[PDB]
């Protein structure tokens, strides 16, 4: 079988260098090309550069001719790809595949490089429910809003996971160089407020975890 | 012979390779100069 | 620079029936073509390799077919496990252009959607800023248009809208919408309300809100 | 294999006045085309040869036109016995493509349609099937949307929906609907109704029945 | 005699965003393409010339791009001395094929027409000839639908529109309407009355009139 | 600087010739080619013909192949061009340009050829306003009617110019060989009949200004 090995998430201030390593197995290295491909979130898509080991020449396109530069290592099987001048638009999710017939056989895992001068912040929830003044109707829907967290994402447990088929879980949007989200579930008015609903968001890099009653 | 370098511009100082050649395309007018160049071969220039 | 074209963007069939996805390039491509297929958050998988042949793994149900600049992928039929994003490749001349690609989702009959405005917390106001929020659920297709109005006027830009695709479940969709700025514009006025335009009817829901109640 | 696209396939001018209907192929023809005319029932007839030269029979009427890849046919004016169905072909390259081909209609104004549901009869019943019907009449354009409910639901497949179209005295239109299957399901429920959706009006005619009148 | 489409004739961005103008040929030009400017009543100026370089004295905001047979031109941002209408030509080939062009305009919130029907002076009929007006007024956008209608009938032709464009104060447009004929067709009926069809709202407003008041 | 000067408008019944002088100033004027551009009110553009005043040479198109002939004069560095078979088609404006890297650099001032068999008639005002019968609304617009006036265009004063910010001027268009026009503003029931409105024409081809009150 051929498997292909990226490496984990960077992420590093606009203006330095990031190196991605790609490791081919099952299959020998110098024989075949090794191509690069980009994806911008989340419509784009286009190719980068190939490399082919044995000789070590690199072809690059029109746009990355200047920003990206590929080196292939025979010893260890493993392909690079050094970024330079790393900005915003940048920040994207890029791929590493084979070329045999002329189409891409083989695929990689995938990576995440995120390029932003932010660093970590705790986040602050808050609360939002129905209602006053407003009783109207039977049946509203409740949550909570998440503001200030870095980086993407966190979960949102409701009463330790009681319920998860009415939640909807949405997706973050940078405002202000820091990313927000927002949740929603709906419960009827007969049953609340008679058992206290919770959401309590969970961050590993900033290790704050913050519970709420309402 | 050996390549005497006609095209030598600032711009160019970047990719080394692309002083070895000038262009040439369709003109839209007559008579366009499509290069010159000193003729003294001890003279700081393509000569060198 | 050879542009290949892939459209439309978005295109709806039911489960049981058949598909059929047009690429098109600018000149010849001698019939090179590599179909693909991206499940989100994993890598893409190739099923048709030249326009005609199949791969070793894929089933038979995969069929392209085209000629000229004129290529088509037909998949019949439909299942659960066949909904993704298709992308078409040129790998006839360089740089290889990437399709623009065709995200599929199960269609089914209309559905109201729901409006609720939320008053901003009573502690929200120690950060220094205010943010108002009104959450919509329920609702399809994807285009419609948000509207936010205090005594005739519309506010752009700081709006945003996050959108949330279908699941298996339901197949049901949502949106939230919201602007963050500073205090002293809060109390300008009184009165809050948003509501969401839809094509087949001309009167929406209306859901409003007041700060005095 | 050029393939030669002509669009649309339907469209619709009143007497007296000017069409334009566009021809175009793939690759350059060297002007090479032939327009056809073909009444229903009836052989196909030659108008134009090589896209400019007439024949001989044909009036004077009938110009073809164009240059590059775009040709048209315009035909000034109109009269009851030049409405037909409209070819163009290519004879330049072998295999020879045929067009698509454009029907004309004649153009009036919009007419409200009039749903009358039937039942079944008494003696029906003895073949070992149902069929439940219900015809619409004098309506206008050609598309619309037909639509079986029954306690909010939807049934395909197994309907059907036989055109009818325009004559020379009213030049209006038909459609009719139906659909047959086994007995037991006839009686699950009572009330049967039919309708057909239209742009210009939101809310549509409805006719309804039930069985235990 | 190379076609090149321009499309489309009429686009609306507002101040301080950016608009891009596509100007496609038949075939591959070289890259020689020029970008006019004419505003009303002026003759056309030059702004890109090779569809890359620019002119001496013209704003750099105006940046042309563009490869193979689509070209496009990106204007960031627009000003009110930037609305006029955009030309592109073709000097590849002779003769020089001029481009459809485009008209810009101002985009702002809909407005309501004003129906007023005016009757006929009483010392216009020793003309020999009379002619009934309705004016319109504060309307938009562009296309609407004038009606004209006696007795459940529709007249043309004779009829005409008079269009006025937009100004810079109140980015508002008019339009007027007419016809002429002879004298005993005017008093073989009494009322009258027009009207203008919306696309937003499917009840227009009515405005009548009636000769013996 | 280079500058293109042409001649005034021309107004010639069908079937006669014209003349269209274009003289260049300020530039070589046997260097350069002269190109001529039809302007078909308002939508139409298309390119005419060029001519290179040095050898005297002309490039038509296929249309005005044989309908327009041009010369060249190198002593007064002027250009002309004639037509000949004017119909009512042939009516438009006219550009005077040049051709240097193949583009147009420097275009001319316009010039309006109307080819019509009409003459000079004096203009009839038609009066309108509100209303018998009908007191609806409370806010009106008024005007005229204005109908049977060669050429375009006249101007309508409204009250010796006392408010032109609601007044609308509407373009002519030919009926039955003759120009139509029409005027609208808008004025409330509370201020009228106060105030007696004027409309005046101002046509100074047939000398005839009628003067109008209500």
């Amino acid at each position: 079988q051929v498997q292909l090995q990226q490496s984990g998430p960077e992420l590093v201030k606009p203006g330095a260098s990031v190196k991605i390593s790609c490791k081919a197995s099952g299959y020998a290295f110098s024989t075949s090309w090794m191509n690069w491909v980009i994806q911008r979130p989340g419509q784009g898509l286009e190719w980068i550069g190939r490399i082919y080991p044995g000789d070590g020449d690199t072809n690059y396109n029109g746009k990355f001719k200047g920003k990206a530069t590929l080196t292939a290592d025979k010893s260890s099987s493993t392909a690079y790809m050094q970024l330079s001048s790393l900005t915003s638009v940048d920040s994207a999710v890029y791929f590493c595949a084979r070329r045999d017939y002329g189409y891409f056989d083989y695929w990689g895992q995938g990576t995440t490089l995120t390029v932003s001068s932010a660093k970590t912040t705790p986040p602050s929830v808050y609360p939002l429910a129905p209602g006053c003044g407003d009783t109207t109707g039977s049946s509203v829907t409740l949550g909570c809003l998440v503001k200030g967290y870095f980086p993407e994402s966190v979960t949102v447990t409701w009463n330790s996971g009681s319920l998860s088929s009415s939640v909807h879980t949405f997706p973050a949007l940078l405002q202000s160089g820091l990313y927000t989200m927002s949740s929603s579930v709906t419960v009827p008015s007969s049953t609340w407020p008679s058992q206290t609903v919770t959401c309590s968001v969970a961050h590993p890099a900033s290790s704050t975890t913050v519970d709420k009653k309402l | 012979e050996t390549i005497l370098e006609v095209n030598n511009l600032k711009t160019n100082e970047t990719t080394p390779m692309q002083r070895l050649c000038f262009p040439v395309s369709v003109q839209s007018k007559t008579g366009e100069l499509c290069a010159a160049f000193r003729a003294d071969p001890g003279r700081d220039g393509p000569w060198q | 620079d050879i542009q290949m074209t892939q459209s439309s963007s978005y295109l709806s069939v039911s489960l049981g029936g058949r598909v059929t996805i047009t690429c098109k390039a600018s000149d010849h491509i001698n019939n090179w073509l590599a179909w693909y297929q991206q499940k989100p958050g994993n890598a893409p998988r190739l099923l048709i390799s030249g326009a005609t042949s199949l791969e070793t793994g894929v089933p038979s149900r995969f069929s392209g077919s085209g000629s000229g600049k004129d290529y088509t992928l037909s998949i019949t039929s439909l299942q659960t496990e066949d909904v993704a994003t298709y992308y078409c490749q040129q790998y006839w001349n360089s740089p290889y252009t990437f399709g623009g690609g065709t995200k599929l989702e199960i269609k089914r009959a209309d559905a109201a959607p729901t409006v609720s405005i939320f008053p901003p917390s009573s502690e929200q106001l120690t950060s220094g800023g205010a943010s108002v929020v009104c959450f919509l659920n329920n609702f399809y297709p994807k285009d419609i248009n948000v509207k936010w109005k205090i005594d005739g006027s519309e506010r752009q830009n700081g709006v945003l809208n996050s959108w949330t695709d279908q699941d298996s479940k339901d197949s049901t969709y949502s949106m939230s919408s919201t602007l963050t700025l500073t205090k002293d514009e809060y109390e300008r006025h009184n009165s809050y309300t948003c509501e969401a335009t839809h094509k087949t009817s001309t009167s929406p829901i209306v859901k409003s809100f007041n700060r005095n109640e």
